[PDB]
């Protein structure tokens, strides 16, 4: 619901030039927006590269190659923020 | 100048990655010591021969 | 004076090499990461390959056959 | 000296936060040289189209952003939409952009205000000019070549006249 307590699991990926790691930045926009919903959040470390996926009721529904994602900011202008947003919605 | 370009696009996009390659190769080879280490511990055992 | 287009092997062009190495590891853990999301194509060959050491029959062959075309729709 | 380019549209969230890392960049960084391109966003779609085609590159989304390799209008090295050119700024350099969206808002107002005056000024151009207006008929002939100078000369109208010309 309202206030969830949820998961995040992120996996590492190269930035343009650079080492595949794990990797937070546009998580971190993700996280706020969520957090401003009103959730609490916790973020695993999965191997699989570059992937994004969201957990409750040890349930999971989302999919994402971090890049895709806005990077900082509220994300508000990012549809698929607004989509994880709906699904979290949705999944109460 | 179209050399130039072309090459100076080469070099450029290769560094960075070369650097990154290094330094993840660095902890690679704090892996190998890690074995490299192990292998020494038992080399003490091994001294028995 | 003598002319050639040498042919270049991947081992000896750093850079390609670099970029064999990575997207080696990349399909590597890809595929490691398909069979995470799909582990029951692990599964079942470990059930087969268990009943199999229980039995130790010679022909493993004839024994996989006999449990996967049951399967067989 | 880096070189860099960014193109925008004047409503463009991401464009205008992108100019404001840039302007930071280039004021701190010694190394950092940026150029600065907008379209209104009409003429956006086939001005980036174009650029796009003639790269062989594959982006729709202002702001567009790529690395030109020694001189201002090269060939460029393809840099992505706004997320991509922060990702680099902060892994490269470790800066952050630490603008609200709310000031994207404003600033997004004050961009078209700034196109709008751009828009202006190629009126305000067309306001400034008076200029003499000549014409020659028969054009193509020996006698003409040496009249032009005379006529440059000024002298026949006094050193003050916007001359226009027609052969």
């Amino acid at each position: 619901p309202a206030q969830a307590v949820v998961t995040l699991r992120y996996g590492p990926y190269s930035a343009v030039g650079l080492s595949v790691e794990h990797r937070t930045y546009r998580l971190q926009g993700l996280q706020a927006v969520l957090a401003k919903d009103g959730h609490q959040i916790i973020l695993e470390q999965i191997e699989d590269w570059n992937l994004v996926e969201l957990v409750v009721n040890e349930e999971t529904v989302f999919q994402c190659d971090i890049q895709e994602l806005e990077f900082g900011g509220d994300g508000k202008l990012d549809p698929l923020c607004e989509e994880a947003r709906i699904a979290v919605l949705n999944a109460f | 100048l179209q050399s130039e370009e072309i090459v100076a696009e080469l070099v450029y996009s290769f560094l960075i990655p070369e650097v990154q390659k290094d330094f993840v190769k660095e902890k690679v080879r704090n892996a190998q010591r890690k074995h490299i280490l192990a292998a020494h511990e038992i080399i003490h055992s091994n001294t028995e021969t | 004076p003598t002319f050639d287009k040498k042919p270049l092997v991947w081992g000896e062009d750093l850079e390609l090499y670099s970029k064999f190495l990575d997207r080696k590891e990349q399909l590597r853990l890809s595929h490691a990461s398909y069979l995470r999301h799909h582990p029951e194509a692990q599964a079942l060959v470990s059930d087969f390959l268990l009943f199999l050491l229980l039995r130790r029959p010679e022909d493993v062959v004839t024994f996989a056959a006999e449990h996967f075309r049951p399967f067989a729709a | 000296m880096a070189k860099f380019v960014i193109a925008g549209k004047a409503n463009c969230p991401y464009y205008a936060k992108a100019e404001l890392l840039a302007d930071y960049l280039q004021k701190n960084l010694p190394d950092f040289r940026i150029f600065k391109i907008t379209q209104h966003p009409d003429k956006w779609e086939d001005w980036v189209e174009d650029v796009c085609e003639r790269n062989m590159w594959d982006h729709r989304t202002s702001p567009i952003i790529w690395r030109e390799l020694l001189d201002r209008g090269g060939r460029g090295l393809l840099l992505g939409g706004y997320n991509e050119f922060l990702e680099h700024a902060q892994l490269y350099y470790g800066v952050t952009s630490n603008m609200t969206t709310e000031l994207m808002m404003v600033i997004a107002k004050e961009n078209m205000q700034t196109h709008t005056e751009q828009q202006l000024d190629k009126e305000t151009m067309k306001d400034l000019i008076s200029p003499l207006q000549v014409w020659i008929a028969s054009a193509g002939t020996y006698v003409c070549c040496h009249l032009i100078p005379l006529l440059l000369s000024g002298e026949v109208f006094g050193m003050h006249t916007e001359i226009s010309l027609t052969l």
